[PDB]
RNA sequence: UUCAAAUGAGAACUUUGAAGACUGAAGUGGGGAAAGGUUCCACGUCAACAGCAGUUGGACGUGGGUUAGUCGAUCCUAAGA
RNA sequence: AGCUUAUCACCCCGGAAUUGGUUUAUCCGGAGAUGGGGUCUUAUGGCUGGAAGAGGCCAGCACCUUUGCUGGCUCCGGUGC
RNA sequence: GUGAACAGCCUCUAGUUGAUAGAAUAAUGUAGAUAAGGGAAGUCGGCAAAAUAGAUCCGUAACUUCGGGAUAAGGAUUGGCUCUAAGGGUCGGCGAUCAACUU
């Protein structure tokens, strides 16, 4: 897992070129992080109603 | 490519330092390429060689300087050990190990110190005529 | 523009009767690095110039906000 | 000496964090005249459940708690949802990105 | 659709090149839309628009290399490239030297260590070579002041 | 240029003005043999001097 | 040079985004003089032109746009007329 | 814009060999040096006014707006053939 | 940034990604590159190519209008890492403190 998370990165960083985008002014859908936190074991049900 | 086709050619090859060994190894051989008559070919005229590094420079001084080297400190630490021969080469796969280790034995008993006390002559005499 | 230190001279200014528009502002400064402290700043617009007075001290501040004129006009902030 | 202040009540309360692990992530990975192991009186580290409070009389500076606080998140994988921001000085909190449905 | 104009007024409105400035392919229609610095600048607050930090240029390797070079390090002759005096001018560094001489002996005499006579001979000497360095003219003006009093 | 004369201007002036296609009305008349304009000008084909 | 999407009857060539590269401060940058003269900008827009293509364009059709007591000319004289 | 600030230059005192002062570069001095005090040009810099109210960096909050409004920070330095 | 350097090589800001495309990889060409042993037997002719090349040190002939020739020629070296020494300024009646790259 560590060197999946090695060869994720690689893909997603390219920053030698353009600077990657902040998160400050991106968003992200809602689903994204229910996958995310369930892998992570977590429950969404604080989020669910928000 | 290049570089080594035009330095590492059979012509322009030296000295195989299992023969550097041989010749530092006993007393008539040091002192006779010290002496070494007066050569109109040779660079420095004869005299001024260098018997580690087999080279003939002019003078006295090109020779400190050459002392006063890497390259001359490559060779040096280059010849300490066992020359590396067929022996060793075939010994390695199996093949005349007695006759390897006898001459192994032979060099930690008598030939290397012999050597060593050469080479100290050597330098303690370059470094008062120089 | 212009900076002055006497009062007498600002209080003559007031009155010189050309001038129709002053200001006060305040800033908020430290005292060598130490303290804050309320500097306040009376500029009034005289027809070449800009004429303006530096107050360190809120109390006589206001009494000088309190004897100019009342026909002049003042923008705070 | 001075004073800084972390807040983690918006994680905390949907259940994503823990501030005592953040605190025990802290109190050990803060360096002082070279590396961990030496917070003898200087530093020091508490939680209260919501607030995450520091007080240091040695070098420490609110990027470093940055720093620090960033790290442990990449390490539970927080990073892409949460970011360490101030409020005013010396007084942090951790917020949620923009996400909306 | 061609946002053309609308990347253009964006990189004019954040103070930035195009080459930084991103729209977001999915509101389209919204960008198409405007025409104007207004609009552009509520899609940049909204967040519509964004202003992509800068591309790094990173000196971690520049300083270590120059931290070497302090402690005494790639400086040999494999290194250097250009002649002695293109590296450092004797001119530099006879100035250097003078200036300092110059200085200490003004010194010693506005303080009193020494006399105006022999201020001028070691002021034409240090004009002249035969004092190396403040080491070498201490020491001179030590034996000229202590052969005075033995005299 | 961009420091020109008054002269310069005038004439550039004209000539912008000149510089259209003809009228669809002119078309539609009777006994017209006017078809386009063979006058017409553009900067990249013939200088105006 | 490439990938997806959008537009469109139609996309190797247009737009956006995602990548990879280039000019590398004696620039493929930012401004000016001479010359040019609206080529600037917008909206529509493809018959002809852009030695392939074209939904694009310095093209085609219609409009908008150049604000000075302080920048310049204007004034002075130079070789000269 | 106000106050202050300089190399050269100049003024008063005084009268110099045991010749002294001095530039990286050797010139200056009884036609008055060194030294002590002072005067001037104010290019140039420093403080203040202009001026933080501007601009910049962040944080928000309306979310129904084709302009919606608040809060914080904007400090102190160092170095060179 | 390297480096003596506005050289050459890479990069930041800003800008561009324009020059008809696709599939194969025959000869002959255009632009380059390597080659055993021999080394100018080639050719009108060593054309062209190769070799040399920067910096430190040693050393440098005839001739000379005494100014040069001269980088004459010909030789020893060059990396990395850990160290040593020397080279300065400001304050205190030798010390405290600060700092740069040159050998
Ligand atoms: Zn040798």
């Amino acid at each position: 897992r560590q060197k999946t998370m090695i060869a994720e990165a690689r893909n997603r960083k390219s920053l030698k070129n353009k600077a990657i985008m902040p998160r400050s002014k991106l968003t992200k859908s809602f689903g994204k992080m229910e996958e995310h936190m369930s892998t992570l074991g977590h429950d969404m049900s604080a989020l669910q109603d928000k | 490519g290049r570089y080594s086709v035009k330095r590492y050619k059979t012509k322009r090859r030296t000295r195989d330092l299992d023969l550097i060994y041989n010749d530092l190894s006993t007393k008539e051989s040091v002192q006779k390429l010290l002496n070494q008559p007066l050569d109109e070919t040779k660079p420095g005229l004869g005299q001024h060689y260098c018997i580690h590094c087999a080279k003939y420079m002019e003078t006295a001084i090109a020779l400190k300087t050459h002392l006063k080297g890497k390259v001359h400190k490559r060779r040096v630490k280059e010849l300490r050990g066992v020359p590396y021969t067929q022996e060793v080469s075939d010994a390695a796969a199996g093949y005349n190990l007695n006759k390897f280790l006898n001459r192994v034995q032979e060099i930690t008993q008598s030939v290397g110190p012999e050597k060593e006390s050469n080479e100290a002559l050597l330098k303690e005499h370059l470094d008062s005529t120089l | 523009a212009r900076e002055i230190t006497d009062i007498k001279q600002f209080l003559e200014l007031t009155r010189r009767a050309d001038v129709k528009t002053a200001t006060v502002k305040i800033n908020k400064k430290l005292n060598k690095a130490g303290k804050p402290f309320r500097q306040t700043k009376f500029k009034v617009r005289g027809s070449s110039s800009l004429y303006t007075l530096v107050i360190n001290d809120a109390g006589k501040a206001k009494k000088l906000i309190q004897s100019l004129p009342p026909t002049l006009k003042v923008n705070r902030l | 000496a001075k004073t800084f202040t972390v807040d983690v009540s918006s994680p905390t309360e949907n259940g994503v964090f823990d501030p005592a692990s953040y605190a025990k992530y802290l109190i050990d990975h803060i360096k002082v005249e070279g590396a961990v192991g030496n917070l003898g009186n200087a530093v020091t580290v508490t939680e209260d459940g919501t607030v995450v409070t520091v007080v240091s009389t040695a070098k420490f500076s609110g990027k470093y708690l940055k720093y620090l606080t960033k790290k442990y998140l990449k390490k539970n994988q927080l990073r892409d949802w949460i970011r360490f921001v101030s409020t005013k000085t010396n007084e942090y909190r951790l917020a949620f990105y923009q996400v909306t449905p | 659709a061609n946002l053309r104009t609308q990347k253009r007024l964006a990189a004019s409105v954040v103070g930035v090149g195009k080459r930084k400035v991103w729209l977001d392919p999915n509101e389209t229609s919204e960008i198409a839309q405007a025409n104007s610095r207004n609009a552009i600048r509520k899609l940049v607050k909204n967040g519509t628009i964004v202003k992509k930090a800068v591309t790094v240029h990173s000196k971690s390797r520049t300083r270590a290399h120059a931290q070497s070079k302090r402690e005494g390090r790639h400086s040999g002759y494999g290194k250097r490239k250009g002649t002695r005096e293109a590296r450092l001018p004797s001119q530099v560094v006879w100035i250097r030297r003078l200036r300092v001489l110059r200085r200490l002996l003004a010194k010693y005499r506005d303080a009193g260590k020494i006399d105006k006579h022999l201020y001028h001979v070691l002021y034409k000497e240090s004009k002249g070579n035969a004092f190396k360095h403040k080491r070498a003219l201490v020491e001179h003006i030590i034996q000229a002041k202590a052969d005075a009093q033995r005299e | 240029a961009a420091q020109k004369s008054f002269r310069i201007k005038q004439k550039m002036a004209k000539a912008k003005k000149q510089n259209r296609p003809l009228p669809q009305w002119i078309r539609l008349r009777t006994n017209n043999t006017i078809r386009y304009n063979a006058k017409r000008r553009n900067w990249r084909r013939t200088k105006m001097n």
